[PDB]
DNA sequence: TCTAAGAACTCTGATGTCAGTAGATTACACT
DNA sequence: GTGTAATCTACTGACATCAGAGTTCTTAGA
């Protein structure tokens, strides 16, 4: 779907931007409807989400008597759904605005954390945005610098951070946006490190077997002078076996 | 240590008047310092690890509470999982009026004996049933000679604390700005594992730091079928996984009691409490209705058994970084199955890094899940930071899209900028250069949520409202950058906006 | 050993103090 | 005692012995509650520095001085509460409260108290019911009959007063300001008098300071009037204020 | 002159997972 | 039969995760 916005490198300077999702892990359109075994009609079942207090089946009314709580150590504390909205972190706008820049080195492969990828484009028929954003990303093509950006799709939805990573194709400049972790989304564990090999020996004959495996079972064959290999198994062109 | 063992931690304050009511300044107070510490590590442990155990104890007080070895000690709190009412018990003793509130109750300055105090805490840890991974005592006394005037009193303590260390309970210390001096080399030299003002360690107990901390655990274990026959066991571990506000527990209004959501299915016509066998699943297509059982909507979507099949090898450059599916997971060996398979995995790791290569695999995390396709990129450890392992060695599972995932995006063509329009940009970009680090940001919502939750929970006068770090600090962006937005406004587009 | 391991929450690696953009 | 039974209390703090507060209440049978639900009458707290103030933020309930549950012990004080939930399904509680509350927020079906009345009052904007002329006289007559026009801060309410701060009677700047009469006009207004800057026919009283220069002229002018003002010393107002009661004029005449 | 079909995001609820605990089943065994 | 092993299979806390359902916005719109 289209989304209109304003890419903002500093308080005065805004450019028109309109991004599109590009990879999304895709799900089937029609859900499995629920149907009676003998009538085959999709409305002969009503789903009563009834409630119980455990003092011999006192049945509650959700519209009067049920209040959400959170949990705080060894005990429960009652909020109100209507007092969380009084105290909740509210974003001041449907924002997109750059925080600063830094090398490809600051951003290793592993950490990428997103539900989706955006492709983040100059607004339709804005020829001022077209020159300005082509300047932006052409000025990132050569420094190995990347952007870091606050984002938010819309009001009430969570604020968001991460890496707006540029790339180039002969017909358009790429600058994808991807989410990166906050400090509590990142897990640090000292996995017992494997170069201490004295109890798990990698001997000369084992190494001299593997040396031929990983060349021998190559998919990519060098049948070319473009320095692009045959791409013998183009997995991104295969259709999803789940839907087939 | 092993997975299940709780951290368990007991706080043990000197109630003696000579420190308790004492200051050189007016601006702090050692008891008001220790109690603040105990409330603040305890409010950290509540958000972060409700599973781990705290206790708190006053020694040398005049009215007593102990199991045995009673004289002049009061266990304010035995070992328990932490929560609000315990933080409310410590709050009562804080401050200028607090140092009188404590006096109406347990009484101050009397004689004490560390060999009995260490006895008491020992009995405490004994009395609890849970498996404990770390057993730690924290000393909040300033009394640097702990009144070892009788050396034959003091040798009891030193032997008893030999016995603490011998039983694999640990003990730890903080010194608390005693007037004129404190020196560990006089005494405490052998109780802990040149001269001090006040501990550089103690500020770390005031970090108030919040996250869940969830220990190293597998996601699952799988067999990397190289073909029809050769297999190695590997683990699958979650190095990066988005946290969520914890699931809310629905309550009864009138008593705050938890209540059961107790759902059933009921026939729209009749009293039938329909059992799961009474009803099928279905679709509509082409104005006809397709009918399948509650067994087969999940016999469809089967292909394989839990494992990882090898599919052959690629160049690392052809794995294009623009198409990315879901967060990358780690792969690491597990001798728990397939013993000695670590010998194969390690050679595979070592030699892929020479070949500049990835392995391609097909991946099923469970029975009744479709295979995805995954590139095993090989990995190498930066121990150079004095063996702070920023990166574990193994493989990354990086997932690859299929055709359906790569959504169509509209037509556009342009190659528009001149070398001056890039040239001015190459300046602003180099003026705005910082260093990102992965841990340099925090979630504005989830951090705010805990502060709201504490205000409600400990009954605080205000939500702490601590302002987030994701907003650009726009006045610094005005000044560091300077006026150069005008280079776009003049050199690049007309004055009409 | 001591150098990287937090005193509030042992075995786990010390949480550094949030950072953010500053040039 | 058999009085505090049927009245439910929360002793949310003390420190006076907190656990003995509810024990004293228990021989008066006051219904002790550890945590105030929407049922309870009121909440009692020996100090409010932290533990109470969720109940300042949630305007919920009636909060009471320590002594009110050591002075309930010589009275019978018993006064209400809340939870929170806002709802617009097909909205339901507000239309039930069109049966069950006065429109402004005072629930018909439950008593409402210090913090809850302050909140209602802060929501209001101006009107008058009955005719304004009917209402003014209902209030005036009642305070006149029962001498509550003598209420301490209102005790001169039914006095229209002129004050001798003018070197020429009724010329609005022959103004003798700097006079301790300025302070007696503050004292009269502080106790409800309709202090005035013209000696028109609406006046009941003239007040005289140290300067008696114009008393012959007030007396001579007062020969004109259809309803005749009293002339009184400064001390009538001083004494009536000190005694918290109208001392009456005829010993203070001229 | 506007009324649903198509998005989009968050949240809730079940299913499956792992580690660890401990019970009952069930094997082994008596000259 | 009677009695003592050894050891399989359960249940729970806890953590991830797909699906499914509640909710605000664009285009096509009488």
């Amino acid at each position: 779907i289209h989304w209109p916005c304003r890419l903002t490198i500093g308080s005065n300077l805004s450019i028109r931007i309109a991004a599109y999702k590009s990879i999304l892990q895709e799900r089937v359109k029609k859900t499995w409807t629920v149907v009676d075994a003998k009538t085959l009609k999709k409305e002969d079942i009503q789903k009563e989400t009834v409630y119980c207090l455990n003092d011999d089946d006192e049945t509650e009314v959700l519209k009067e008597d049920i209040i959400q709580g959170f949990r705080y150590g060894s005990d429960i504390v009652p909020f109100s759904k209507v007092d969380e909205e009084q105290m909740k972190y509210k974003s001041e706008g449907k924002c997109f605005s750059v925080l600063g820049f830094c090398k490809s080195s600051q951003v290793q492969r592993r950490f990428f954390m997103g539900n989706q990828v955006l492709k983040v484009f100059a607004a339709r028929d804005d020829e001022a945005a077209a020159v300005a954003l082509s300047s932006l990303i052409h000025a990132l093509d050569d420094l190995d610098m990347v952007a870091i950006v606050r984002y938010a799709y819309d009001k009430r939805a969570n604020p968001q951070v991460g890496v707006a990573f540029p790339h180039i194709k002969h017909n358009y400049e790429c600058l994808v946006y991807v989410q990166l972790p906050f400090m509590e989304d990142l897990r640090q564990y000292m996995f017992s490190s494997l170069k201490n090999s004295k109890k798990y020996a990698p001997t000369e004959a084992q190494l001299n077997a593997v040396d031929a495996l990983i060349d021998s079972m190559s998919l990519a064959k060098k049948d070319e002078k473009t320095d692009t290999l045959e791409d013998l198994f183009p997995t991104t062109k295969i259709p999803n076996p789940r839907f087939q | 240590y092993k997975y299940s063992g709780r951290d368990s931690l007991i706080f043990l304050v000197d109630a003696s008047k000579a420190m308790f009511e004492s200051q050189s300044e007016d601006e702090l107070t050692p008891f008001d310092m220790s109690i603040q510490c105990i409330q603040s590590v305890y409010i950290s442990k509540i958000i972060s690890s409700d599973r781990d155990l705290l206790a708190v104890v006053f020694y040398g007080t005049e009215k007593d509470k102990n199991s045995v070895n009673f004289k002049n000690i009061y266990v304010l709190q035995e070992l328990d999982n932490p929560g609000a009412k315990r933080i409310l018990e410590l709050d009562q003793f804080k401050g200028q009026q607090g140092q009188k509130r404590f006096q109406d109750m347990m009484g101050h300055g009397s004689d004490y004996s560390l060999s009995e105090v260490l006895w008491v805490c020992a009995n405490l840890f004994s009395d609890v049933q849970f498996k404990m991974s770390h057993k730690r005592i924290m000393l909040f006394t300033n009394e640097d000679n702990p009144h070892g005037n009788d050396s034959a009193k003091a040798s009891r303590a030193r032997t008893k604390a030999g016995d603490l260390r011998d039983t694999g309970i640990f003990l730890d210390l903080m010194h608390l700005k005693k007037p004129g001096g404190f020196d560990i080399s006089l005494f405490y030299r052998d109780i802990i594992s040149v001269h001090f003002e006040e501990s550089s360690k103690l500020e770390d107990l005031l970090r108030k730091v919040r996250a869940k901390e969830t220990r190293k655990r597998a996601l699952s274990r799988l067999k990397l079928k190289l073909n029809k026959d050769i297999v190695i066991s590997v683990g699958i571990y979650n190095l990066v996984q988005k946290a969520l506000k914890p699931p809310p527990i629905k309550l009864y209004r009138e008593t705050n009691e938890p209540v059961k959501t107790k759902t059933r299915t009921f026939n729209t016509s009749t009293g039938g409490l329909l059992l799961p066998s009474d009803t099928k699943r279905s679709q509509i297509y082409g104005s006809r209705q397709i009918i399948l059982e509650k067994e087969e909507t999940e016999e469809l979507k089967r292909f394989d058994d839990p494992g990882l099949m090898l599919m052959g090898f690629k160049p690392l450059v052809l794995l294009k970084k623009h198409h990315y599916l879901r967060p990358s997971l780690f792969v690491y060996p597990e001798e728990s199955l397939v013993i000695g398979s670590s010998t194969l995995f390690s050679a595979l790791l070592i030699k892929c890094l020479e070949k500049e290569v990835a392995a391609l695999c097909r991946y099923t995390p469970r029975r009744n899940i479709p295979p995805y396709f995954v590139a095993l990129v090989p990995q190498e450890e930066e121990l150079d930071d004095q063996k702070i392992q920023v990166t574990p060695p193994g493989f990354q599972l990086v997932f690859l899209p299929f055709a359906d995932d790569k959504r169509k995006m509209p037509f556009t063509e342009k190659i528009m900028a001149t070398p001056e329009q890039v040239g001015k940009m190459k300046a602003i970009v180099e003026k705005l250069r910082f260093t990102y680090r992965s841990d340099s940001f925090e979630n504005p919502v989830l951090q705010q949520h805990f502060r709201n939750l504490e205000a409600l929970a400990l009954d605080l006068m205000e939500p702490e409202q601590a302002v987030d770090l994701t907003l650009p600090k726009v006045e610094a962006m005005n000044k560091r950058l300077g006026s150069l937005v005008d280079e776009f406004k003049e050199l690049v587009y007309p004055p009409d906006y | 050993r001591c150098p990287g391991e937090s005193l509030i929450n042992p075995g786990f690696k010390s949480k550094k103090p949030a950072g953010g953009v500053d040039f | 005692s058999n009085i505090f039974e049927d009245v439910e209390f929360c002793v949310m703090s003390g420190t006076q012995p907190k656990p003995d507060l509810e024990n004293r209440i228990a021989e008066f049978g006051g219904y002790i509650v550890q945590n105030p639900g929407p049922d309870t009458y009121c909440v009692i707290a020996g100090s409010e520095n932290i533990r109470v103030k969720n109940i300042i933020l949630s305007n919920k309930h009636d909060v009471v001085k320590p002594a009110w549950l050591l002075e309930c012990f010589k009275t019978k004080s018993f006064v209400p509460w809340q939870p929170r939930f806002m709802i617009h399904m097909c909205p339901s509680t507000k239309e039930h409260f069109a049966r069950e509350y006065d429109c402004y927020g005072d629930s018909y079906f439950i008593d409402t108290d210090l913090n809850q009345l302050k909140e209602v009052f802060s929501g209001i904007k101006n009107s008058n019911e009955q005719t304004p002329e009917e209402m003014a006289s209902l209030i005036a007559d009642l305070e006149y009959r029962y001498s509550w026009d003598c209420s301490p801060l209102s005790m001169f309410r039914r006095h229209t007063v002129y004050l001798d701060s003018y070197a020429v009677i009724n010329d609005l700047s022959t103004k003798n300001e700097g006079t301790r009469l300025a302070i007696k006009a503050l004292e009269l207004r502080f106790h409800g008098a309709k202090v005035v800057s013209c000696l028109a026919e609406g006046v009941s009283h003239v007040i005289i300071g140290e300067d008696h220069s114009r008393v012959a002229d007030f007396k001579a002018f007062r020969r004109t009037f259809k309803r005749k003002f009293k002339i009184l010393k400064e001390s009538w107002v001083t004494d009536s204020i000190d005694k918290c009661e109208l001392q009456e004029e005829n010993q203070y005449l001229i």
